[PDB]
């Protein structure tokens, strides 16, 4: 993988350590499992738009 | 903000507002974290004191979602000098915290370089704020937002009578009407990546609002990256 094609799949950050694709997320959430996606770990993350009313 | 839209309900909840002794709002910030607000420098020559509201979209109608915040410090860059428009910036601590709810809720800080190669690299970038409809207008009642594209370095520096510094760029529109205006100064623009907003700029200045070769001009967020982390603690 590359970051330069569709972000190392990496839902946030990436870069490319040791050779190699990297993901990593914002404060308030925590990288998966499958090291690609974000998952907030509160109900207001920063950077989502609060659409859904609590 | 010349053009562009009425913020819908939840899309702009990292709009802040500061709100000068006439009561008025003067400039914009952007929520950062429950304690701390990103601001123009420049906002802080406008008045002697100010405080930060947070979660309003209309100035004239009390939602109930509304709070006000009193500042406890304020953390101007060192380097701010009106001269130059240079490293303006500045990030408030609140006395009191925010709490997020719906209209209220940060803005994410990128990583520096993926924001250079990711961010900085999109066709555009998203600037919101309360202020002047036209150049010679008055205030928006209600928050607006505003799609603006990139400009490139060179045809930034080119339309400029003013120095644009490696903390500064450009966005906008070369001739269509629609540009941030004084009374945005001091507010968000961020940029999107798969639903997520990151701040990217703060809106600093403009050789007047939406003029013909001209553009709009924000502070280079990546920039100072390091710097607002440490101003934070
Ligand atoms: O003072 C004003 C008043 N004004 C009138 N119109 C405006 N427009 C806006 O604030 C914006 C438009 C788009 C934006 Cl993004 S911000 N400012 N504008 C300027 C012009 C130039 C400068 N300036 C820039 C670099 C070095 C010195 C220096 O003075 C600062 C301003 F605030
Ligand atoms: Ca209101
Ligand atoms: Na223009």
């Amino acid at each position: 993988k590359l970051c330069s094609l569709d972000n190392g799949d990496c839902d946030q950050f990436c870069h490319e350590e040791q050779n190699s694709v990297v993901c990593s997320c914002a404060r308030g959430y925590t990288l998966a499992d499958n090291g690609k996606a974000c998952i907030p770990t509160g109900p207001y993350p920063c950077g989502k738009q609060t659409l859904e009313r609590r | 903000i010349v053009g562009g839209q009425e913020c819908k309900d939840g899309e702009c909840p990292w709009q802040a507002l500061l709100i000068n002794e006439e009561n008025e709002g003067f400039c914009g910030g952007t929520i950062l974290s429950e304690f701390y607000i990103l601001t123009a420098a420049h906002c802080l020559y406008q008045a002697k004191r100010f405080k930060v509201r947070v979660g309003d979209r209309n100035t004239e109608q009390e939602e109930g979602g509304e709070a006000v915040h009193e500042v406890e410090v304020v953390i101007k860059h060192n380097r701010f000098t009106k001269e130059t428009y240079d490293f303006d910036i500045a990030v408030l601590r609140l006395k009191t915290p925010i709490t997020f709810r719906m209209n209220v809720a940060p803005a994410c800080l990128p990583e520096r370089d993926w924001a250079e190669s990711t961010l900085m690299t999109q066709k555009t970038g998203i600037v919101s704020g309360f202020g002047r409809t036209h150049e010679k207008g008055e205030q928006s009642t209600r928050l607006k937002m505003l799609e603006v594209p990139y400009v490139d370095r060179n045809s930034c520096k080119l339309s400029s009578s003013f120095i644009i510094t490696q903390n500064m760029f450009c966005a906008g529109y070369d001739t269509k009407q629609e540009d941030a205006c004084q009374g945005d100064s001091g507010g968000p623009h961020v940029t999107r990546f798969k639903d997520t907003y990151f701040v990217t700029g703060i809106v600093s200045w403009g050789e007047g609002c939406a003029r013909k070769g001209k553009y709009g001009i924000y502070t280079k967020v990546t920039a100072f990256l390091k710097w607002i982390d440490r101003s934070m603690k």
